[PDB]
């Protein structure tokens, strides 16, 4: 890894000077080569990992769904040539090389050292989202064995949230979110999403009276995603 | 689409 | 190059595929292979082309300018290692490196193809701004002479757009609004770039007449730039 | 700062 001769401190100082200048592709090599010094990641160090590569793929999706709505036109009406097609792929090979190396941190060895609820359902929670985002273009064989990966991490991600964490917790919240998203989006499963965003919403609400005003504005801020998704779904 | 979480959570 | 392979029209063509997809390094790098099939570009190429560049080295220069802020700060007050400054210049040496083959294309072998009065003004002009961009962060013992190649090639771009084109002409106008900058931001010269904008403005004002509506909208875009720098300059 | 020319030019 070219961050191997940086110290991890000065890795971290980078990566939230290459956010506040919006480097997220020297933001998200910064936070990979923090990680990659072998220790635990800290609160805010997962959050700088996640903003990093969260900003790096989400170039990649808008891009990606730009070109692939030309293409899906292109289809249907003059012949304009395999370039279309081309550069299309090239933008999804990006993409999966993106996904593929957040996916290899977490398994090297994010989630294996990662014991407290907190950190742990954050790292799954980022698992299910990448192979999420791999689902989202996936086409071949593999699209099923995709879609089940992502369910997985998800599964696993929300049964630990639900022992662990109390029902406002911004993790546990962004976790529901997310997989319910998952549950609209990727598996056919719209019902499940209503279902879900619908309980998770009700029972974070019914637990905000134990909260402080900073935690309540984290907590609700979460909360209103899941509204504007029902309002969208229903 | 559909709103996902933000990168950063508490 | 590695666009070596790829035909020239192709090139064009994903330049603005990669335009649509806000993918502005894929598009500077298609146009780069497009200069490099060594035909001259036309009107819409040489758009192309600058549009590539300018998004890339724009998004260079706002990362600068927010680390050159932290750095300044920094020392004005408790020390926070060489981080600051070391991240600055890896910015500052990515942004050389695009002004710098932006400057090798227009002399490998652009600008010495261009006969055209409207060529060889837009690549005279693109010239003096990209020296303008490397005068924006340079500091040693060269500043000057950038600073007198961005001036030199702004003044024979002024000259033949002066003989050869009519007041409102778009890259006439263009090259006045940013020669006026160059005066204001980098040459210590407010008042050379107050007088020159006001010139401009007022010829251009006179020969609106002579142009047809959609001629029309494409100067006055422009002038409202000069009047607003004047604006802020007065 | 000032304003300077959009890329594209007519
Ligand atoms: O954001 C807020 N209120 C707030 C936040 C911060 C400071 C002051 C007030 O709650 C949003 C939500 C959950 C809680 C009750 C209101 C409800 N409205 C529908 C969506 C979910
Ligand atoms: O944009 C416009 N007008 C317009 C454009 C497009 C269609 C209709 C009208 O002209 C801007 C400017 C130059 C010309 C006269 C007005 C003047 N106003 C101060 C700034 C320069
Ligand atoms: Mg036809
Ligand atoms: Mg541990
Ligand atoms: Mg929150
Ligand atoms: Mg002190
Ligand atoms: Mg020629
Ligand atoms: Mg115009």
């Amino acid at each position: 890894g070219a961050m191997g001769s940086m110290e991890r401190a000065s890795l971290i100082q980078k990566a939230k000077l290459a956010e506040q200048a919006e480097r997220y592709e020297d933001m998200a090599a910064f936070m990979k080569g923090a990680v990659e010094k072998g220790e635990e990641l800290s609160c805010e160090e997962r959050n700088l990992l996640s903003v990093a590569y969260k900003n790096v793929v989400g170039g990649q999706r808008a891009a990606w769904r730009v070109l692939s709505s030309i293409e899906q036109k292109s289809n249907e009406s003059e012949e304009k040539g395999p370039e279309v097609r081309e550069y299309r792929e090239k933008v999804e090979t990006e993409l999966q090389g993106v996904c593929d190396t957040v996916l290899g941190l977490l398994d090297s060895h994010l989630i294996k050292e990662a014991g407290d609820a907190e950190s742990r359902v954050f790292y799954l929670k980022m698992k299910g989202d990448y192979y999420r985002y791999l689902a989202e273009v996936a086409t071949g064989d593999d699209k099923k064995r995709i879609i089940d990966s992502a369910r997985s991490a998800y599964q696993e991600a929300m049964d630990i949230s639900k022992k662990e964490m109390p029902p406002t917790n911004p993790i546990r919240l962004g976790l529901a979110l997310n997989f319910s998203v998952f549950h609209y989006e990727i598996a056919n499963s719209p019902e499940e999403a209503i279902s879900l965003a619908k309980t998770t919403f009700d029972e974070a609400m019914a637990d905000l009276h134990t909260l402080s005003e900073d935690s309540y504005k984290d907590s609700t801020l979460i909360m209103q995603l899941l509204r504007d998704n029902l309002t969208l779904w229903t | 689409r559909s709103h996902s979480s933000p990168a950063s959570l508490q």
